[PDB]
RNA sequence: UAGCGGCGAGCGAACGGGGAGCAGCCCAGAGCCUGAAUCAGUGUGUGUGUUAGUGGAAGCGUCUGGAAAGGCGCGCGAUACAGGGUGACAGCCCCGUACACAAAAAUGCACAUGCUGUGAGCUCGAUGAGUAGGGCGGGACACGUGGUAUCCUGUCUGAAUAUGGGGGGACCAUCCUCCAAGGCUAAAUACUCCUGACUGACCGAUAGUGAACCAGUACCGUGAGGGAAAGGCGAAAAGAACCCCGGCGAGGGGAGUGAAAAAGAACCUGAAACCGUGUACGUAACUUAUAUUCUGUAGCAAGGUUAACCGAAUAGGGGAGCCGAAGGGAAACCGAGUCUUAACUGGGCGUUAAGUUGCAGGGUAU
């Protein structure tokens, strides 16, 4: 299964046994539970719980991959601008190193969030229906995801 | 606290002014 | 867990592994040249705080309304959608929030600078003296002074300087370790009277500190000490100007301020045991947690799990434990079979019968 980009269809081939494997709805609702409660996990049992909500939202069709996600400035109107024309309000910005100008002027937005590919937890995922994915995290989120 | 405690009795009678003031005064001060 | 305990109630190890840190020196005495390392003090310099503070972005219409901070629309800010206040719910009304900043003077933190104090450093001696040990009577765990096995002595003794002396369960063959009998130590390691900030799926006036209130107050006792009860007007007191009935009292009854006076100072909301008015009806209380066991569910799977630790930190590094694997018998030893027996179709234990960590809950004692 190959991202769609909306301007260049040019997404790179993805281990669909870690990001299109079947959803195990146990799995993630134990995995969200606990991490409500601690706001034990186990390494193996997170990762696939990870996974799993992955492929739930890539098979929603509610995933967007872009080559490279960022802000020309920091400037919070140049990112409501690009926003408005993406048309998309409530999205969850994920990419891989921590972006200046758009951490800088994002925090502001209260229906936006931007973090890293470290930094990507199951209620960050869950909160926001659209997620916008940087091309370059997909290897890193699949290394770290084992 | 630090009346009942520095000005209580027990602190008078840890100090031999204190016992005496106070034998004085008997012939007072903290009240808890 | 080993161990201990009228082996009954119960108490309680070592080794090792992995982290923060890991600093050894001083002299006991000689020389060489040598106050050049390091530490404190003193005046100056730089950067950072603190003790006061500065700038700080964006809006209105209509309708509902006591007030709009309610929602309807079109706009903008954002490195600032943390909060508080404004006649009801504020990113654009105000203090502030991100950011940029700011000191005549003092100190703290880092070093450099001139000077004064401990004062680079190199080589060669060298062991800390009445010391190890012994004897009489005492003090501590069992002594209750000798289970005396350990420590100290009022007292009498007492050959060691890396040839020698200490320990190693007897001494001992192999050997392991140090030069005890002089001193220092700083880092990691606990505690919180009290100060700054951050909060809380904390409490709501019979709760919460005893005290949300002039609380350690009244009061109870000569004293120690004990120890209460008691918040809510509203938006601005706008606190009812003013006429009259009353004792120039109070109390209320009118007008007015008022959204409300069903907010009127004995001041938000109002229910019954209690007393009347008006109407109708018949009537002379096993809590938290270690262990035991069970239920259903999820990942991995012969692996799961990594923990005090580190961690742009609840993700990830860090295998030391943690349950089992081709097994068992006390061992030899054999191997899918094995074990005392020459051998029991005796009989016991096994065949590659997979286990673990989480999730929510049920019974037991501690």
């Amino acid at each position: 299964m190959e991202l769609v980009l909306k301007d260049a269809q040019s997404a790179l081939t993805v281990s669909e046994t870690t990001f299109g494997r079947d959803f195990n709805e146990a799995l993630v609702h134990q995995v969200v539970v606990a991490y409500a409660a601690g706001a034990k996990v186990n390494k193996k049992m997170y990762r696939g719980a990870l996974k799993s909500i992955l492929s739930e939202l890539v098979r929603q069709d509610r995933l967007i991959v872009v080559e490279k996600f960022s802000v020309e400035a920091p400037k919070t109107k140049l990112l409501a601008q690009k926003l408005k024309d993406m048309a998309l309000e409530d999205v969850l910005i994920i990419t891989g190193e921590l972006d200046e100008n758009l951490f800088l002027a994002a925090r502001n937005l209260h229906k936006v969030d931007v973090r890293d590919a470290t930094g990507i937890d199951p209620v960050s995922l869950i909160a926001f229906d659209k997620v916008v994915m940087t091309a370059d995290a997909v290897k890193q989120v699949e290394e770290m995801l084992a | 606290l630090k009346r009942n405690r520095s000005h209580g009795f027990r602190a008078r009678m840890a100090t031999k002014n204190g016992r005496q003031v106070l034998a004085r005064r008997r012939a007072l001060t903290v009240s808890k």
